């Protein structure tokens, strides 16, 4: 067979140890999920330094905690805007997930609070920037470099899926690089805790699994499809399915055809054909052997999964870092005041925040 | 080339989710 006795025994033991880890991790998650923390700071505890990101959600600012001197990323949401955009449930869900999970590649929420006008989530500052920026600048990542990041996503999805969380928001724009060169996953509004199927059309066109596009009920296998898109984009510099308009992207996604750069290794192409598999009965991550089909694939044969988890692998790329509060790996944005109305807005809607 | 086609798509910048 493919493995001799020693290798087969070591792999078997490793897979059993994963099950043991995940069972404990689920116990820990469920305790925090059922008793969430709240109101752990206030706005005047922080100096606001610079805007690091913006979106329909609001903004993320670099802040400095006055008492400790520590820098953090503060996400600021306007309650009335969240209501207008029909994002109440997603916003509450993001905070509840963030305060309950614990994993080395998931960003840590350190404080949360609200005031008359806004909601605030204060997370560890991840100074290395978005993977997106580095990928577009470098052009493409080598297969070892892409593999280092991919392994972290595999472990993170193995953790999330064990908690019955479907992630649904994978893309380079949503992955940050920390000071040691490891990945931080930050966005959880569109994650959903369900054991079976769900039906919402959500995500980003290039990363949507066919079953989402086709308005089917779908499950956690959509995350393994999205991993295939991510690995492809990291290693090629462009995603597997693109076009001028989303409709044409969707036609390519559902077609069952994917083409590869000539520099892709055969091992990489084999992995990608099994992740970018339109037939759910054949997609890696969705079969009887679960995540093991991915972790044991030839493309990952050099990956030491425990060493990645322990953060003992030397990263292939270390972002520039001049000191705490360095913002050079993020873009520049126009600075807007943060206003706090003298009247509470939307109190009922956000009671649980 | 495929790279040129990617540039021509206009989708080389940060991509919005469907709801945005
Ligand atoms: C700057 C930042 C830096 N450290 C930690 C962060 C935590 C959360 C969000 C951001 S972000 O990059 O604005 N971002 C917003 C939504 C877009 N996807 C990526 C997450 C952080």
């Amino acid at each position: 067979g493919h493995m001799g006795n020693a290798a087969a025994a070591k792999k078997g033991s490793e897979q059993e140890s994963v099950k043991e880890f995940l069972a404990k991790a689920k116990e820990e998650f469920l305790k925090k999920w059922e008793s969430p923390s709240q109101n752990t700071a206030q706005l005047d505890h922080f100096d606001r330094i610079k805007t690091l990101g913006t979106g329909s959600f609001g903004r993320v600012m670099l802040v400095k905690h006055k008492e400790t001197g520590n820098h953090y990323a503060m996400k600021i949401l306007d309650k009335q805007k969240v209501v207008k955009l029909k994002q109440i449930e997603h916003t509450l869900n993001e905070k509840r997930i963030l305060q309950a999970v614990n994993f080395p590649f998931l960003v840590k929420l350190e404080f949360s609070f609200k005031d008359n006008s806004n909601l605030y989530m204060v997370m560890e500052y991840v100074p290395g920037g978005e993977m997106f920026s580095h990928l577009r600048r470098i052009g493409r990542f080598s297969e070892p470099h892409a593999r280092f990041y991919a392994a972290q996503i595999v472990l993170t999805f193995e953790y999330l899926h064990s908690l019955d969380l479907i992630y649904r928001d994978l893309k380079p724009e949503n992955l940050l690089i920390d000071q040691q060169g490891y990945i931080q996953v930050t966005d959880f509004g569109f994650a959903k805790r369900v054991k079976g199927r769900t039906w919402t059309l959500c995500g980003t066109p290039e990363y949507l699994a066919p079953e989402i596009i086709l308005s089917k009920g779908y499950n956690k296998a959509v995350d393994w499809w999205a991993l295939g898109v991510l690995i492809y984009e990291m290693a090629a510099g462009y995603p597997p399915f693109f076009a001028d308009q989303p409709i044409q992207i969707y036609e390519k996604i559902v077609s069952g055809k994917v083409r590869f750069p000539s520099h892709f290794s055969s091992d990489l192409k084999d992995l990608l054909r099994n992740l970018l598999q339109v037939d759910l009965t054949k997609r890696f991550g969705n079969l009887k052997n679960g995540v093991n089909d991915i972790k044991n694939h030839k493309w990952f044969a050099t990956t030491d999964w425990i060493a990645i988890y322990q953060r003992k692998v030397e990263a292939p790329f270390i972002p520039k870092f001049k000191g705490p509060g360095d913002t050079s790996n993020f873009d520049d944005y126009e600075e807007e005041e943060i206003r706090v109305s003298i009247n509470e807005k939307c109190g009922k809607e956000f009671t649980e925040f | 080339t495929t790279y040129a086609d990617f540039i021509a798509s206009g989708r080389t910048g940060r991509r919005n989710a469907i709801h945005d």
